[PDB]
DNA sequence: ATCGATGTATATATCTGACACGTGCCTGGAGACTAGGGAGTAATCCCCTTGGCGGTTAAAACGCGGGGGACAGCGCGTACGTGCGTTTAAGCGGTGCTAGAGCTGTCTACGACCAATTGAGCGGCCTCGGCACCGGGATTCTGAT
DNA sequence: ATCAGAATCCCGGTGCCGAGGCCGCTCAATTGGTCGTAGACAGCTCTAGCACCGCTTAAACGCACGTACGCGCTGTCCCCCGCGTTTTAACCGCCAAGGGGATTACTCCCTAGTCTCCAGGCACGTGTCAGATATATACATCGAT
């Protein structure tokens, strides 16, 4: 499903970023850096989630797993 | 030229970028991996909490990667642009 | 419980005829919630290193020194030292 | 008994001083809470508040709107250099990152 | 009488290595790497509680603030390791 | 000796002052100081066989905080937990 | 007294960061960037001495300033 | 090659490359600034650690500022390769 | 690139739904009193920091020369943006089930809290051996040929 | 490949000083025992998450094509490293004063705790108006006919 992540994606988030022009190695480089910071976050939201007794990642346990990682996100936690 | 425009209308707008179904597998596929093998439910606003953060990082991470290409003397940007932010940003804010 | 009621007061004293919307109300209630949490975070590990027991209005002052930039920490403890001075009159 | 006045109201602020006591308190800072660290520390978070809600308030102004949404918030935060290293480390929901197409 | 670390860096050096020693400088660098991390444990371990409306310490906050904290392998160790102590303690 | 009857050399009863004296929570329970003690002295006995090596292949009998450097610096997931922290005389791990 | 940060000790660190070749322009910009750390470091270090009646910034001080700043210190305080 | 010489002893060794006395001028001369007038003592180990940490700061931009030197086809080390360090490596952990 | 087509700010027109004002209610905050210990405050001892001087001697500085490398110019040729036809999967909008979040009510193990007692751990003190430095062997790299 | 000539470790003395073992003492941790409450735990309600179907339809995708740009080469020319002689300020070792850290002892006053009211703030409910589109009008703004 990390192919569903699609090339007019990763060229609009580059182009939000300001980039002109990006490279074809982009995109499959873009997945890995996208999987390894799903699997940083998603980590830590199930080990939140896993220390309550429930079997449904909420929207505080992302909000928490990401201010672990020093990168807050307002928006949802309050 | 109409990359300009493209990147002038994408820096005004705050809609995510990446469509929310297949972002909801993705998240579904790497949550399975994690509670070995048995299935969490996700609440909707964690989603897109997770959907937010995530593009939040990319575009950082693009702007980034981009500044280290116009470092380089060129405007495409190469794999070896966003494998250098993310050991200059260091090993858990580039990671 | 939240801070929608002091946010709201807060911003039509500053701009009388602007509004809010839900979701920058979220927004502002995390905000409030996250400088709260990094401020008495500070207090508590000031007062901690001192071996005192009790966060008073100093160890907030050198919180706010500490955390916020140069010119709001020079506004922040104005407004804190008039607050408190008006308090204190009763 | 005298009529009850609201400490926050004593103190010429808007910021509740009797829940950040109780938040102070029940909060695991310390096993003990002053007095005076309710009223300055609700004063601080009024000053912040009203510091980043004047700001939204200009850039609603100037978008032509009479309601302050988050992108507002964001393009609050991201121009004043102060809160931007105050809120360095902070992702806004819903806002669009700051228009910078460098000139290179 | 200032309380350290010093005298169990010691005891557990000499069970991994039982010929070599530590100078003065770097039994500094292991006594505040124990009180570091004991902090970032137990405050992570703290805020943990707080989330869930709990006001005890007990070891599923400290094991998950071991798993939160520590990388993939030290975490599956660590975890091994306070839980045959959890056990060999209880079981007295 | 509640340190003895865990089986750990890291103290738990003064684990535990820490714990009740540090502010953490309200109450502390009784396992957490000992999953705490054990947890500190695995990362210690980890760090201490690292760094023993690390001073063994200099061919020194004593550890001085190069040999801790090179301890964390090497390993890949030391360097994970220790990666914002600076060792005091310690030198760069070489490269070029 | 920045100029006390000599040619050859910014020459010493960067040859220990690796550095092979060093512009002219280096050592203008090497006592900017220690200017601006110590003003960080030295700032928060004498707010700390200032909360204690002190009038003497401790090893414990510039340890807790640069705990606060993110990069931790260890050896001197603890 | 006396620079490969150079390198290899000073990443043996340990000890600061910053003279002791006049990065403790520099230090006293920063902190009468803070200090409203009033001068302030130094510790021992006070004056060690903030150059210490000064060191192990400087020794890590300069190995970031070298990667993107040798990212831009450079091996003269340029104060823009500095800058960008501490531009992409962020608010917090640059400056 | 002298105007013609082409994207882009005004401007009124719906129209939806989300903000904001109002009411009822409840629980959390304010008032008043007690009461115990934490912190303010003086008094004092003694550390340790600053300041000074004098020699030394290692590192900094100045200058010169040469060769490495920055940088601008240019050409080949690959790969990326763009356009257009085709196809596909995301999104809406309904519907229906049920797993699980969330709340309440009981009760029991559990952890705070006292006292008494003593062994673990801290400060100090002394010895000895690891390490820093040095001195030739023995080898092992480095520019010039 | 060959040179003579610096450049690196490897055995043996010498010595300083700091780690490590040992001892006295004292305070913090261990042991019993109480007792009040937080959390485990069953029971139940009911929200919202998942799953499905059907239809749009906007976005993804395949293919081709022109051309912007990556990248390798080359040629001036600056300007950084190395070397040699000065030269200067850091550093070590004494020495002496005294400011201020740190501890103790008294003591007030501030803040926890409790009980009682009751007003601030939250949940719910509903009008209405700000804003998202929509579509013809007027206004800059250039690229391709």
């Amino acid at each position: 499903n990390i192919q569903g992540i699609t090339k007019p994606a990763i060229r609009r988030l580059a182009r939000r970023g300001g980039v002109k022009r990006i490279s074809g190695l982009i995109y499959e480089e873009t997945r890995g850096v996208l999987k390894v910071f799903l699997e940083n976050v998603i980590r830590d939201a199930v080990t939140y989630t896993e220390h309550a007794k429930r079997k449904t990642v909420t929207a505080m346990d992302v909000v928490y797993a990401l201010k672990r990682q020093g990168r807050t996100l307002y928006g949802f936690g309050g | 030229q109409g990359w300009l425009k493209e990147i002038r209308k994408l820096q005004k707008s705050t809609h995510l970028l990446i469509r929310k179904l297949p972002f909801s597998r993705l998240a579904r596929e790497i949550c399975v991996k994690f509670t070995r093998g048995v299935d969490f439910n996700w609440q909707a606003q964690a989603l897109l909490a997770l959907q937010e953060a995530a593009e939040a990082f990319l575009v950082h991470l693009f702007e980034d990667a981009y500044l280290l290409t116009l470092h380089a003397g060129r405007v495409t940007l190469f794999p070896k642009d966003v494998q250098l932010a993310r050991r200059i940003r260091g090993l858990e804010e580039g990671l | 419980e939240s801070y929608s009621v002091y946010v709201y007061k807060v911003l039509k004293q500053v701009h009388p005829d602007t509004g809010i919307s839900s979701k920058a109300m979220g927004i502002m209630n995390s905000f409030v919630n996250d400088i709260f949490e990094r401020i008495a975070g500070e207090a508590s590990r000031l007062a901690h290193y001192n071996k005192r027991s009790t966060i008073t209005s100093r160890e907030i002052q050198t919180a706010v020194r500490l955390l916020l930039p140069g010119e709001l920490a020079k506004h922040a403890v104005s407004e804190g030292t008039k607050a408190v001075t008006k308090y204190t009159s009763s | 008994r005298a009529k009850a006045k609201s400490r926050s109201s004593r103190a010429g602020l808007q910021f509740p001083v009797g829940r950040v006591h109780r938040l102070l308190r029940k909060g695991n800072y310390a096993e003990r809470v002053g007095a005076g660290a309710p009223v300055y520390m609700a004063a601080v978070l009024e000053y912040l508040t009203a510091e980043i809600l004047e700001l939204a308030g200009n850039a609603a102004r100037d978008n032509k709107k009479t309601r302050i949404i988050p992108r507002h918030l964001q393009l609050a935060i991201r121009n004043d250099e102060e809160l931007n290293k105050l809120l360095g480390k902070v992702t806004i929901a819903q806002g669009g990152v700051l228009p910078n197409i460098q000139a290179v």
